[PDB]
RNA sequence: GGGGUAGAAUUCCAGGUGUAGCGGUGAAAUGCGUAGAGAUCUGGAGGAAUACCGGUGGCGAAGGCGGCCCCCUGGACGAAGACUGACGCUCAGGUGCGAAAGCGUGGGGAGCAAACAGGAUUAGAUACCCUGGUAGUCCACGCCGUAAACGAUGUCGACUUGGAGGUUGUGCCGGCGUGGCUUCCGGAGCUAACGCGUUAAGUCGACCGCCUGGGGAGUACGGCCGCAAGGUUAAAACUCAAAUG
């Protein structure tokens, strides 16, 4: 996330871009996940309820 | 893909220089696939950036 | 079997480069060399840093050869030190066509 | 003593702590501040107030340097990262940009363990 | 980075607190040389051991029961530690033997 | 795998004809000639247990082969079995 | 399977700049720092792991397998043919493979971390929390042979309404088909129920493994295997009138 202050923008203006481009760039959940160790079986685990939760949504979008 | 199309795959990496997601893109996994490599062999080239 | 040759050489050393490229392809064009392409890219911007250095005089060759004489080929290329960095690939088939 | 046009402000953003250093554009210290030193003490260090006060008496030590570019250097999750910058902003240096140095490793060495809390 | 390395010295005089261990009258055998290990290991370090006798409910009836109790663990520290104070009555309903390191 | 060289070799050789690559003789020729080829891959890699499995296979399925080609023709095994220099 | 190599990051070392904190918690303290830390910048050293891509995506008999490149190598699948001619299926014993921990010998050791040391917390705290930290984690070779080694579902074959997806071939003219693998739902049927449902737990056939109340016990004894840790095979007395889904 580099943000050069481009010609003549306020300080408020620019602290919003740059606070969302590290916002799309992914580094505070990216450190978080990276602060504790989690161990493969966990990661799977947690990567498995995330896409039955996704896909249950979906057929709750559906039939409805 | 090719890893010397340096246009193509600048537009399916970010600012950072990190892969775009093919939900995003709308690209085929295959390609996709063939995209991830192409990138990675033009990083290590120095012909794309791997950070900042 | 169909390779793919990229070389970086130092940009500095873009004089050597001319010698070099010959005794390669003079190497290869030895055992049935099948030269497909060559092409100079010249002395591009790096996208980052390889050994405090910016610049680096890339080369292409798309070549048909022994397995035994790329093998040979990439033992010059370590000791080569003034050639920073280089990547041998396998194609299937030929490539005659340019590259931008 | 020297004069510095333009500088670079380092925000080193923890959980905990913020640390904000004014150097050279080649990375040499003018002055430095943290919201430890701020008469912040345990976990009040952790606020977003904590690191404000740190930036105002850091840009105080760079204030015989006459710097009025700076270029901000945030690093880390910590509560202290916008807060600094606008602070710094309000002593009245010019932020011509703002750059992200998170460290991420591409993998990189395994984190200690998860806190059991 | 001066003080400290003065009071450091000063922070290793030793801060001797005051260590809880609670019996019953129905404490075991078993379980009574448990708390007694306990005891052991904060008076061997030079720590103070408060050393309540809880009661509940009709157990307030027979007292010298406690005492019993309370006595055994004085009589097995008795060349490990000394008496600070012995009770005498059950304040609340607890009797307290505050011991102290030798 | 072998090549397709090596593979039109076998079967002009042990074959009735170069259309014939059925025959228990090629079979058991392309996979005596495999069998023998990896020898040398499985000496320097001696940990690759995984390609070692499918060499077991092919191992194998000479074998049924072979007890095949006994019971159907014991002439037609005995010569094969000389020719390609197999115990049994 | 083997070899090479790239970038990021942590740690450490050497310097420069700089000055009083740093680090940590629920709150602290231990710890680190004026012999100059933390921070910042330049260079160097070393080990381990490969962000993004990444997906109920893929591959593998299972265990498992994730940077990029080359070398060696196993399997799967599709299209048309051509060829062999039941050569098949299953498999007690046997043989091999088999996460992690562990063991032997020799290397290596950044980060992490059983044990342990100190600091806390507490009624106690042999913990959870904090600061350190050894084996180990890594490599080679040999050993161990177990896991909720799970789909808690043996392998092979045939048959039996549907719907919506994913992934990977292929024919024909985005459309219209047709193969392989795979996710979710659901019909008949089945099931104690939950559920399963063409990838069956349905309807059948072949062969193997295994069960016969709970605890005692996967224990004892004996055999076999192991350097050891232990593994494997595997009871009974006795006691209970339950245990269980
Ligand atoms: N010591 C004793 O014999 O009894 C006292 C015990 O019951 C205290 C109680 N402890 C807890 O829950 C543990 N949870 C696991 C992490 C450690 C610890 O925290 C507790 O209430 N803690 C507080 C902090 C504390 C410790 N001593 C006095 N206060 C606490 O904040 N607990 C949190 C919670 O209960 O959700 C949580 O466990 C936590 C966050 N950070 C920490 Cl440390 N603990
Ligand atoms: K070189
Ligand atoms: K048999
Ligand atoms: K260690
Ligand atoms: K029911
Ligand atoms: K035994
Ligand atoms: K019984
Ligand atoms: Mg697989
Ligand atoms: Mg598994
Ligand atoms: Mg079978
Ligand atoms: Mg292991
Ligand atoms: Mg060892
Ligand atoms: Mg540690
Ligand atoms: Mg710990
Ligand atoms: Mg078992
Ligand atoms: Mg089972
Ligand atoms: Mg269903
Ligand atoms: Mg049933
Ligand atoms: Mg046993």
């Amino acid at each position: 996330p580099v943000i050069k202050v481009r010609e003549n923008e306020p300080f408020d203006v620019a602290l919003r871009r740059f606070k969302r481009s590290c916002e799309k760039a992914g580094v505070l959940a990216e450190v978080r996940r990276r602060e504790f160790y989690e161990k493969p079986t966990t990661e799977r685990k947690r990567a498995k309820a995330s896409a039955v939760k996704r896909h249950a949504k979906k057929l709750a979008r559906e039939n409805a | 893909i090719d890893y010397k199309d340096i246009a193509t795959l600048k537009n399916y990496i970010t600012e950072s220089g990190k892969i775009v997601p093919s939900r995003i893109t709308g690209t085929r996994a295959k390609y996709q696939r063939q995209l991830a490599r192409a990138i990675k062999r033009a990083r290590y080239l120095s012909l794309l950036p791997y950070t900042d | 079997r169909h390779y793919e040759i990229v070389f970086m050489v130092h940009p500095d050393q873009s004089e050597q480069v001319p010698g070099m490229i010959e005794r390669y392809t003079a190497a290869i064009t030895g055992a049935e060399g099948k030269i497909h392409r060559l092409e100079d890219w010249g002395r591009r911007q790096l996208a980052y840093p390889i050994n405090k250095l910016h610049k680096a005089h890339y080369v292409l060759m798309n070549v048909e050869a022994p397995q035994e004489v790329i093998d040979e080929l990439e033992t010059t290329f370590r000791f080569n030190d003034a050639v920073i960095r280089s990547m041998v690939m396998r194609t299937k088939h030929a490539v005659t066509e340019a590259s931008p | 003593r020297k004069q510095v046009s333009d500088g670079v402000a380092h925000i080193h953003a923890s959980f905990n702590n913020t640390i904000v250093t004014i150097t050279d554009r080649q990375g040499n210290a003018l002055g430095w501040a943290t919201a430890g030193g701020s008469g912040f003490r345990g976990s009040r260090k952790s606020t977003p107030f904590a690191a404000q006060v740190a930036a105002e008496r850091c840009a105080d030590a760079v204030k015989e340097y006459g710097i009025k570019n700076l270029e901000v250097m945030v690093k880390g999750p910590g509560p202290g990262r916008e807060s600094t910058i606008r602070a710094l902003n309000a002593a009245g240096f010019r932020i011509t940009n703002i750059t992200d140095v998170t460290p991420i490793p591409h993998x990189g060495c395994r984190p200690p363990k998860k806190r059991r809390v | 980075e001066k003080s400290k390395s003065s009071k450091e010295q000063k922070k290793k005089q030793k801060v001797i607190q005051v260590k809880e261990i609670k019996f019953r009258p129905g404490t075991d055998e078993g379980d009574y040389q448990v708390k007694l290990r306990s005891l052991i290991r904060f008076l061997e370090e030079g720590d103070k051991a408060k050393i309540t006798l809880r009661f509940r409910g009709r157990e307030m009836a027979h007292q010298q029961i406690g005492m019993e109790v309370l006595n055994r663990v004085k009589d097995d520290l008795q060349e490990l530690a000394v008496v600070e104070s012995f009770p005498t009555k059950i304040e609340g309903r607890q009797m307290i033997m505050v011991l102290a390191p030798k | 795998s072998l090549s397709t060289e090596a593979t039109a070799k076998i079967v002009s050789e042990f074959g009735r004809d170069a259309n014939d690559t059925g025959s228990t003789e090629v079979q058991v020729a392309l996979l005596t000639a495999q069998i023998n080829h990896l020898q040398g891959h499985f000496a320097e890699h001696k940990k690759d247990h995984h390609s070692r499995r499918g060499l077991l296979r092919m191992v194998s399925q000479r074998r049924k082969l072979l007890d095949y080609l006994k019971r159907k023709d014991v002439a037609r095994y005995t010569q094969l079995i000389e020719r390609l220099g197999l115990r049994r």
